[PDB]
Order: structure tokens, then C-alpha cells, then sequence
RNA sequence: CCCGGGUAGUCCUGGCUGUAAAGGAUGCGGGCUAGGUGUCGGGCGAGCUUCGAGCUCGCCCGGUGCCGUAGGGAAGCCGUUAA
RNA sequence: GAGUGGUGGCCACUAUUAUUGGGCCUAAAGCGGCCGUAGCCGGGCCCGUAAGUCCCUGGCGAAAUCCCACGGCUCAACCGUGGG
């Protein structure tokens, strides 16, 4: 079987090999992992947690 | 309801913004006086730190680094490493701390906290070459590009900083299980602030 | 206009000097005991024809195109070259 | 942009998008056309009887009624005078460009070197010509009609 | 002066989806942009979109989803044959079959696989992919 | 393979892991290749691939593009310095671009091989061609662009068994990331080799950066980093 | 959002102070409004908003 | 400098046009069609 | 080249000539694509006021400058006044 | 390799003629500035027509030359029967 591609929680786009991308788990909640790509973190548009619903850099 | 009474935020100054304001930091601006002086909504600066105190309890201890360029931010970070166990670095950000092995200090953490996004540009461009979360205190006139956890406050007080970051220790102590309410943290404020 | 010529029946190199393909053509000349490069390059060429032939047939449809697919097929695998249940690709 | 100044100045009315005349309005079809006719016969120009009905009487464009004759389009000012003989002969605008040539003309005369202002009758002259082939297209004006400043 | 409503469309679309904008306005509409719209909300490029009424032609309002590499018309807008799609596809698209070229024919306004399966030609007026 | 087997696990034990990612390969947490990529780590330490990616050490996947000596200008004479554009890969999925300076060609060579390490990427591979339509990993998937200084280069699918339409230094870069047949078109000045090889480094990286579908997957048989046969 | 335009002007009623009358006028005149019956000034032009000098009764939609 | 013109559908001729009349900067061109090694060579076009 | 003098010309009236590093070395019309901060004209809101066609702050439209994101370029650099 | 070199010509090289597909701040190149005739390019909706445009079908565009399969000269070049 292979490997599953990264995708940005924002935009949906997939996460290039080696852009300055990130990841962490849900501040409010720390049940899912919110994956910000390169473009979103430059112009701070904002991501929503899909368990809790709770959202905002 | 509130970690401390509106009337603590009020008298620390933490609601006191600069004469400048960004599209970005709108979300946060509550009005703007008759001087030309913008004002923050401290509300959401309650919310926003009791989520960044839930947030930053997951990590390793020792792998939290804080750092303040300022000299009215020293202490604070100072004082919250001491008591937290994070590592702290006040004063002049040596370059290559993060990204070069070869030096005497190197070191990679895992979650940092910028006091001034402006002040500390060394360390937030050196964070953002490693791929780890970034929490920032951002006033009315920073951005919020590169920054994945914003706490709204004023940045450049004195008393404003002890406060905000003797808050945000309670809270780190209080959600990692090692007291057993919010009462118990029995450290004065004042311990926090540089003095003359 | 200009009545017909007859034409060469191969093709030779764009580059006379390249040195790997210098290598590769004297093994093969060594290997089948060829006498002269030209003999070898009518072989190349006819190669080459099937190939084009192949590209142009998998982007057409219609009718003729069916037709000119099988008798490829079949002349290819009368030859030797294919085995019995080969394709087109 | 402007036709020769090449600015870009915005200022306009913004209409807002209604299909019926408002509840607050109370006149009716046949109060509008008289007050028109009797602000017409005061001389006023069409492009002024609507500032007045708009400023005075609170009537907002008369394009919110239905022709009653001919349902198929609405009610205009230059219609309402049509229907009753009143219409202008000239295409006000035209006879409005026309006008300020002719006043400019004998200003050039007394003052031979004001270079400067013979360029705005220049271009004042242009826009009238293209007036005038727009409206000879439409059959505004006869085949013959020439605009000539002699005249 | 305004010439091409339907090129400023798509300009304006490709130019909002390179900066992560999840929602457009076009600002001039028509039933032929109307008719790409649906084409293009049908393989899946675009999100839901709607008609909005003001006193003058009408503004479309768009849902974007970040799937579209590029969008643009085509000028002139050449006629083609029923069996000529090959060439125009390698002149505007990336692959064999990467994205659609978009065509008005006398049954209406489609993707020229549609059309190319009913057997009929028209003529070409946008690319998207 | 049996041999860089062992040279990996002789590596793996005598070395001493200096960064965060080091010491997550040293100890087992880390194991394929792939693992490394599309989460924004930091990558200083050339062992971490000869760990995992061993085969990058033979003399048959590793390239040298070009070399130059370049001069500084003094009271005292000419200062010579020697630049070296060198790239390596493993022939399947990954390939990596460097340039080292030193004061002699050996420590040129070396630096310039070290840093092709740690500038490695992974791309993707199939078979978009309008006249060959086979699902094997053996072009580029579909119409790609690349640039650097003037020069612009535009890769093309091209049918199975063509070869490389294009120059020697793409050539040897496609090599080594696995590819054997496409088609090519250039603007600019390809004479200097550096930005020639840049540019080409860029257009494959771009595969990365075109939205897909499943469906495209399956019909152009996209693969990602190894074939895995 | 804004993508309709809409006017910042309203239509007043408004009453004279002498007649007693009252009109429907404009709040953002080009001439100056007067009492349709008794003929006294009510409204007087300016660059932008006029200047009212009767009582305002309701400001309609 | 704008878009390059004309691109408009039914502009053939002006289109055309442009091009013979800057085909004529091109001196390969130049020189073959009005025949000027001809009239100045001493071998008369001859290879020997 | 520096110093003491000096004709035409430089100034006014009526014509002719049609040339400049006449340079923003950047043809003109239209749609779209982060922000920050000065200044000129008009309008709107709020607060002061010696009641001034006055002062301060915020927003909209149109001009006129600087710093700068994505993108562009051989680079210098340009970047909603686009290259 | 029974051939292999020299001189002149055309195409490619060449995106150095650019519809596909080039350029014009500092490298060749934006008229010193503006007004306007022919030409080219032209806003939204409804009804009609069917010139352009698309599909189907009759009559044509000689043979030779080009591509494919089969057949005759030992195979081939060449020639014949069919399909394009
Ligand atoms: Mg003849
Ligand atoms: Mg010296
Ligand atoms: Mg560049
Ligand atoms: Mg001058
Ligand atoms: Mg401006
Ligand atoms: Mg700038
Ligand atoms: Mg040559
Ligand atoms: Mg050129
Ligand atoms: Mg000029
Ligand atoms: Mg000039
Ligand atoms: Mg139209
Ligand atoms: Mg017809
Ligand atoms: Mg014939
Ligand atoms: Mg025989
Ligand atoms: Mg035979
Ligand atoms: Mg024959
Ligand atoms: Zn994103
Ligand atoms: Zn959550
Ligand atoms: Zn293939
Ligand atoms: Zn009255």
C-alpha cells in the first residue's frame, strides 16, 4: 500500500516536499491535527477545527 | 468568567493600543478614541489565553523557548522560564541558534512564544525554517503573517507583560495537573516585573 | 513540377561524433558481424517506421484506422517479431 | 474616463432598484403629466422638471409608472411632452452645445490671441459633430440639416 | 472601454484563485456566462453560484474550492470541426485529457466531450484546467 | 542492494546524531524515505540520507555537471577559486542538485556532492502523452515549466522508447531522477550550464504543484517517490 | 454585501412653520424648496446636504 | 506597448500587410529578392 | 578659461521657420490582483471652540509622494500612479 | 568506406520575421503634443431571419507521384490487384 499526501486545512491544496508548512494539534480541543501550507500562514487566513469548531490563528 | 477582574486588566494598561492599526488586527479592535489612540477588546484577550494555557500544557517542558528583545519583557520571560521550566532567552537573539549545529548553544524546540513580532524578527524568521507552531502577542499595529496562535495585548508596558505572563504560568501549572486550582498558585504578581 | 526521385531507404546520424552512441553501434557491429555502419542504420530505420507507425494508429479512429491496426498486427507477428496474443501497445 | 481630459471622475446618482412607486407616494398618473406640462409651459428644460418634481413635490423619477396608452414601456419626461405637442424640436443637448459655440464665437473675435480658449471651441465643435451624425443615423434630424457656425 | 465580458470573468477568477479567495462577484452578467458557469460547476471547478438582481444587467456571485489551475477565453473564437479536437487540445491543454475546452454549438454551450460524442462541431470560447 | 544494506547499517551505528531529526532516524522512529518530506523539517546532516537512502553513493548515481575557476582580483595577483555543479539520485524517484567552492578541485567535488544531499526532492511520474497512453512511470505526467536567470524550459510527455529530446545536462538530471522519454522546449541562454540545470531542477519540482484528481491518477498511473513494483 | 448600490439621501415630511403645510421634500436639494403654499423657503441648497429650516416630521424610506 | 495587433477575426489583410512591410528590415531577405550579389559579382553567380 | 569695453540679439506690434537630453528616455481606453504612512480638493460623522470661510480625529471619492507582499526582470529595480 | 574531400545555392539551425510564437525605462526601437475621416474592435434582455458557422447527403477536383496489406521478378529497388 502507498502513503497518503498531506493536505492543507485551509485551502484543501497538498503540502509541497519542502515549503514552510505546518502542523499541530487542535488548540481548543487537541483531538484533530490542523495543517497550515506555506500561502495561508503568509496571509493569515484563518483555519476552523473540524471536531470542536472552535477557529482563528 | 474572567481569570482576573476587568478592573486588574484596566488598571495594568492591557487595553491600551499605539496611534497606528492593520487590516488583520481589526478582529480584535473594540473602538477608537477621540485622540486617534485605538483601544483592544479584552474579552478576547481572556479567551484567547485561556486557550493558549490549554494549548501550551501539551508540550515537553523543557521544550518550550520564550524570548523578548524589549527590556520591559526580560524579567517576565525570565520569571516564567523559572517557574514553568521552559527555556528562556532574554536580550540579544544570537543568529544561528536554531539553524547552524556548530554553535556553542544550539538548540530546537518544539512551540516558541515571540513577545514583539517586530522587536524579535531574528528568532521569528529563524522559527519559521524549522516548521514549528508560533505564538505571538501581537498590539495594534503588528501582522499576523506567520503567526499560528495570536494572544491581543499591548506588548510594551511594563505591567501589562508581568501580568500577561504571570496569567499565562497559572494557567500552564493549572492545566498540566500540578496544582489543584487556580488559588493555590500563591506568587505575587510584583515577582514578575522589573523594578525601577 | 519535378518528376520522382528516388530516395535513401535509411537515415544517418545527426552528429557524427558522439561517443556513447560511438560505443554502443561498435558492439553491435562486433556482436552480428556487420561490414559497414550504413547496413546497420537500414535496420535502425526500419525500426523506427514501426515505432511511428504504432504512435499514429493509437490517436486515430474511424475506419480505416481499424484496418491499418490488424494488418500492422499481422504483418509484425508474421515476421517473428510479436508472439500470437500481442497488442498494439 | 472623460472624452478628451482622460480623467476619471466617478460622482453620479445611485439609483437604488425598485420595480413600483413607494407606498408614501400619493399622486397619480394624471396629476404627474399635469404638473409636467404646466413646469414646461414655465419654460423650464426636461433635464430641469425632473429636479424640481424630485426636490418639491417628492417624486422620484417619473420612470416608475407604466405608459397607460402603451403598456409596453414606461413613462418618461420627453414622452409625457410628446404626447401633447411640447417636445423640443433640437435634441437639448445638441441645442445646448450649439448655444455655448455661439457665445464663444464672438468672444474670439475682441480677443484674436486667447490660443487657449480656441481649443475648448475646438473641441466643442467635435462633440456637436458627433451629435449630429449619431442623430442623423436615428432620423432625429433631416438628411439635409447642417450645422454651420456662419449661420 | 469594456469589450469582453466573458474574458474579464475568467481573468478575474484565475487571477482570485492564486491568492486563496474563497468567493468572487462578477460583475456584468449574461446568459453565456451563465451557461460557462454551469459547465464548469459540472465537472466539478467551481462550488455553488448564484443570480443577483440589481436595476442593472446583474451580478453572479461564485464559490470557490481551489481546483482550477488556469482559466481563459479564447479570441477569436475559432470554428471547428467535429473531428479537429485533437490539435486545439494540445495547443491549450496539458495532457490527453486534462481539463475541457468549452464550445457553443447549435444545441447549446458544452465541453467538446460532449460534443465530440454527439458528433458536432461549433465554436471554441474558453479553456479551463 | 545487498551491499548498501550493510553500508547503511555500518553508518547507522558509528555516527552521532547532532539535530532533532538525526536523533529520529538514530532511533528507529524514522524508516522510509518518504517520511521526511512535506512536513517542513530541517535538513543539516548528509548521514540522514545515506541512511535511508544509501544507494546515492554509487559512482553510477552521481554526476558531474560541470567545473569552473573563477578569479578575484588583487594587488598581489590572481586569486583562483574552483566552482563545481555536481547532482546525484537514485534513478527511481529522488534526485538532489549542489554547488561547492574550494581552493583545489577535490574539496570542490566534495562539497558539492554533500550539498546535492541535502537539497533532495521527491517528483512524480507517469505517461500523459496523446500518442502513447500505457500507465508506466516512465515521463512526466504532464506539461510542466521551469525557470531560472533567462532561461525557461517546458517538459512534454512523450511517447515510450522515444528517448530524451533535449540537452546533455538535462539529460543526465533526467536520468537520474528516473525518467526516459520526453519531449522539450527552451528560451534563453542554455550556454550557462548553472541556470540550464536550475531551471530543469525547478520544472521538476513543479509536478508537485498541479491539482489532481483520483480519477487522473488511475488513468495517467501516477507514482510518487519509488515504483514499488 | 455593497454590491447594490444604495443612496445615502432620504425623502423628509416635513411641515411649514408659517402655513403649517406639509410636503415631502429632498434632503439633498439643487434648488431652493419652497412652500407650496405659502411660498416660504424650506430647504436651502448647499454643496452636499441642504440646510432645513422647517420642522421634520419622519424621514421615509 | 499594449497587446500586439491586430488580433480581431476579420483582420486578414491589415495583418498580412504588416507583415510584408517588416519582412523588408531582414537583410537575407533583402538581398535575395532584389537579386544584389548578382549585379556585383565578378563570377557572374559561377562556383569557379 | 580670468579682467575692462562692445554690435547683433534679448523687450513690444504683424508674419515665417517647426526644431530640443521637447525625458516620466515609459502611446492611449477597460476589468482584476496584501498592506502601511504623508499631503491637496470636495462631501459625511463625532468632539472642541475666542463662534471664525476656525481647530482635532475617523470614513468615501478624485489628484500627488514614500516604504513594501504575490508576481515580473539580465540586473539596476517596478510593485493598485505596474515595468 | 567503393568512395571520400573542396567551392557556390536552398531549407533547418533561428522564437534572427514570431497566426501558433518575439521585442520597444536603462541594450536597436512609443511620432514633441492633441483632434478626427476610412478601416479594425465594440455593454444587457426579448422576438424574427438564416448570410457567416456546424451536421447529413448528390455531382466534381485525369493518370503518374505518397501510405498500407497481399501477389511477380532469388529478397529488394521495380511492377500488378485492392484500401486510403
Ligand atoms: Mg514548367
Ligand atoms: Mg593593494
Ligand atoms: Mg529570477
Ligand atoms: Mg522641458
Ligand atoms: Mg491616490
Ligand atoms: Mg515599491
Ligand atoms: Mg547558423
Ligand atoms: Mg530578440
Ligand atoms: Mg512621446
Ligand atoms: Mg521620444
Ligand atoms: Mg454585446
Ligand atoms: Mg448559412
Ligand atoms: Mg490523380
Ligand atoms: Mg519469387
Ligand atoms: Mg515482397
Ligand atoms: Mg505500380
Ligand atoms: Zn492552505
Ligand atoms: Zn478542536
Ligand atoms: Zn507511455
Ligand atoms: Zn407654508
Amino acid at each position: 500500500l502507498k502513503f497518503e499526501i498531506p493536505v492543507c486545512t485551509s485551502c484543501g491544496r497538498e503540502i509541497t516536499p519542502r515549503e514552510h508548512a505546518t502542523h499541530f494539534v487542535c488548540p481548543n480541543c487537541g483531538e484533530a491535527i490542523i495543517w497550515r501550507c506555506e500561502t495561508c500562514r503568509l496571509l493569515a487566513k484563518p483555519y476552523k477545527c473540524p471536531k470542536c469548531g472552535w477557529e482563528g490563528p | 468568567e474572567y481569570l482576573v477582574p476587568l478592573d486588574q486588566y484596566l488598571a495594568a494598561g492591557v487595553h491600551i493600543g499605539t496611534q497606528q492599526k492593520t487590516k488583520d488586527m481589526k478582529k480584535f479592535i473594540y473602538r477608537v478614541r477621540q485622540d486617534g489612540l485605538y483601544v483592544l477588546d479584552v474579552r478576547k484577550t481572556d479567551e484567547r489565553l485561556k486557550v493558549a494555557g490549554k494549548f501550551l500544557a501539551r508540550f515537553d517542558p523543557q521544550s518550550i523557548l520564550a524570548v523578548s528583545v524589549r527590556l520591559y519583557g526580560q524579567k517576565p520571560v525570565k520569571k516564567f522560564g523559572e517557574v514553568t521550566g521552559a527555556r528562556a532567552i532574554p536580550g540579544r537573539f544570537l543568529p544561528g541558534t536554531m539553524t547552524n549545529p556548530a554553535v556553542k548553544n544550539f538548540f530546537e524546540p518544539d512551540v516558541i512564544i515571540i513577545t514583539d513580532p517586530r522587536a524579535d524578527h531574528q528568532a521569528m524568521k529563524e522559527a519559521i525554517e524549522i516548521g514549528i507552531p508560533i505564538v505571538a502577542l501581537v498590539d495594534t499595529e503588528n501582522l499576523l503573517s506567520y503567526v499560528d496562535l495570536a494572544i491581543p495585548t499591548n506588548n510594551k508596558g511594563r505591567k501589562a507583560l508581568a501580568l500577561i505572563y504571570w496569567i499565562l504560568a497559572r494557567e500552564i501549572l493549572y492545566n498540566r495537573g500540578e496544582i489543584s486550582s487556580r488559588e493555590e498558585f500563591k506568587i505575587p504578581v510584583e515577582e514578575f516585573e522589573m523594578k525601577i | 513540377g519535378d518528376p520522382k526521385r528516388q530516395r535513401k531507404k535509411y537515415e544517418t546520424p545527426p552528429h557524427p561524433w558522439i561517443k556513447e552512441r560511438l560505443d554502443r553501434e561498435r558492439v553491435l557491429m562486433d556482436k552480428y558481424e556487420l561490414k559497414n555502419k550504413k547496413e546497420l542504420w537500414k535496420h535502425e530505420t526500419q525500426l523506427k517506421n514501426f515505432r511511428r507507425r504504432a504512435r499514429r494508429l493509437l490517436a486515430a479512429r474511424g475506419k480505416q484506422a481499424e484496418i491499418e491496426r490488424e494488418q500492422l498486427l499481422a504483418r509484425l507477428k508474421r515476421l517473428g517479431l510479436l508472439p500470437e496474443d500481442a497488442v498494439l501497445d | 474616463a472623460r472624452m478628451h481630459a482622460r480623467k476619471r471622475g466617478k460622482s453620479g446618482s445611485k439609483r437604488p432598484p425598485r420595480t413600483a412607486p413607494p407606498i408614501w407616494l400619493e399622486y397619480t398618473v394624471e396629476d404627474i403629466e399635469n404638473l409636467v406640462v404646466k413646469l414646461r409651459k414655465e419654460g423650464y428644460s426636461t433635464a430641469m422638471i425632473g429636479t424640481i418634481l424630485r426636490d418639491q413635490y417628492g417624486i422620484p423619477t417619473v420612470k416608475l409608472f407604466r405608459d397607460p396608452d402603451n403598456p409596453n414601456r414606461k413613462l418618461t419626461i420627453t414622452r409625457i411632452l410628446e404626447k401633447h405637442g411640447l417636445a423640443p424640436e433640437i435634441p437639448e443637448d445638441l441645442m445646448f452645445l450649439i448655444k455655448r459655440a455661439v457665445n464663444l464665437r464672438k468672444h474670439l473675435e475682441q480677443h484674436p490671441k486667447d490660443l487657449h480658449s480656441m481649443r475648448g471651441l475646438q473641441l466643442i465643435e467635435s462633440k456637436i459633430r458627433r451629435l449630429v451624425k449619431y442623430y442623423k443615423r436615428k432620423g432625429k434630424l433631416p438628411k439635409d440639416w447642417r450645422y454651420d457656425p456662419e449661420q | 472601454t469594456l469589450l469582453d465580458p466573458l474574458a474579464n470573468a475568467l481573468s478575474h477568477i484565475t487571477n482570485s484563485e492564486r491568492v486563496g479567495k474563497r468567493e468572487v462577484y462578477i460583475k456584468p452578467a449574461s446568459k453565456l456566462i451563465g451557461e460557462v458557469l454551469r459547465v464548469m460547476q459540472k465537472y466539478g471547478y467551481i462550488g455553488e453560484f448564484e443570480f443577483i438582481d440589481d436595476g442593472r444587467a446583474g451580478v453572479y456571485r461564485v464559490q470557490l474550492l481551489g481546483k482550477i489551475n488556469k482559466a481563459g477565453a479564447i479570441k477569436p473564437r475559432f470554428p471547428v470541426k467535429a473531428r479537429d479536437y485533437e490539435r486545439w487540445e494540445k495547443r491549450f491543454l496539458p495532457a490527453f485529457e486534462f481539463g475541457i475546452l468549452i464550445v457553443s454549438t447549435s444545441q447549446g454551450v458544452m465541453s467538446h466531450k460532449e460534443a465530440r460524442e454527439k458528433g458536432i462541431g461549433g465554436r471554441l470560447i474558453a479553456y479551463v484546467y | 542492494s545487498q551491499e548498501w544494506k550493510e553500508y547503511a547499517k555500518r553508518v547507522l551505528d558509528e555516527w552521532q546524531p547532532k539535530t532533532k531529526l538525526g536523533m529520529l532516524v538514530k532511533e528507529g522512529q524514522i524508516t522510509d524515505i518518504h517520511e521526511i518530506f512535506r512536513k517542513g523539517y530541517q535538513i543539516k546532516e548528509p548521514e540522514i540520507i545515506d541512511v535511508l537512502l544509501p544507494e546515492v553513493n554509487a559512482r553510477e548515481n552521481q554526476e558531474i555537471l560541470d567545473i569552473a575557476l573563477t578569479v578575484r582580483m588583487t594587488d598581489s595577483g590572481r586569486r583562483v577559486r574552483f566552482r563545481v555543479l555536481a547532482a546525484v539520485g537514485n534513478r527511481d524517484g529522488y534526485v538532489g542538485l549542489g554547488i561547492g567552492h574550494g581552493r583545489e578541485v577535490g574539496i570542490a567535488i566534495r562539497k558539492a556532492i554533500n550539498y546535492a544531499k541535502l537539497n533532495i526532492i521527491e517528483i512524480k511520474r507517469g505517461c500523459g502523452s496523446w500518442e502513447c497512453r500505457c500507465r508506466r512511470p516512465h515521463s512526466v505526467p504532464f506539461t510542466v515549466e521551469g525557470k531560472e536567470g533567462s532561461v525557461r524550459v517546458k517538459l512534454i510527455p512523450g511517447p515510450r522508447g522515444l528517448g530524451l529530446v533535449i540537452g546533455d545536462v538535462g539529460k543526465k538530471i533526467l536520468r537520474l531522477a528516473g525518467i526516459q522519454d520526453v519531449w522539450s522546449q527552451t528560451l534563453g541562454e542554455t550556454r550557462t550550464t548553472v541556470n540550464f540545470a536550475k531551471a530543469v531542477f525547478n520544472a521538476l519540482y513543479n509536478t508537485n504543484k498541479v491539482v489532481v484528481t483520483p480519477e487522473m491518477i488511475e488513468r495517467y498511473g501516477i507514482v510518487v517517490g519509488r515504483a514499488m513494483p | 454585501r455593497n454590491v447594490i448600490p444604495m443612496p445615502r439621501s432620504r425623502f423628509l415630511r416635513v411641515k411649514c412653520i408659517d402655513c403649517g403645510n406639509e410636503q415631502i421634500v429632498f434632503s439633498h436639494p439643487a434648488t431652493r424648496v419652497r412652500c407650496n403654499v405659502c411660498g416660504a423657503t424650506l430647504v436651502e441648497p448647499t454643496g452636499g446636504k441642504g440646510i432645513i429650516r422647517a420642522k421634520i416630521l419622519e424621514v421615509l424610506e | 506597448p499594449g497587446k500586439k495587433a491586430p488580433n480581431g477575426e476579420f483582420a486578414g489583410r491589415k495583418l498580412k500587410l504588416k507583415r510584408k512591410k517588416f519582412r523588408w528590415s531582414d537583410i537575407r531577405y533583402k538581398r535575395r529578392v532584389l537579386r544584389l550579389k548578382e549585379k556585383s559579382d565578378p563570377l557572374e553567380g559561377a562556383p569557379q
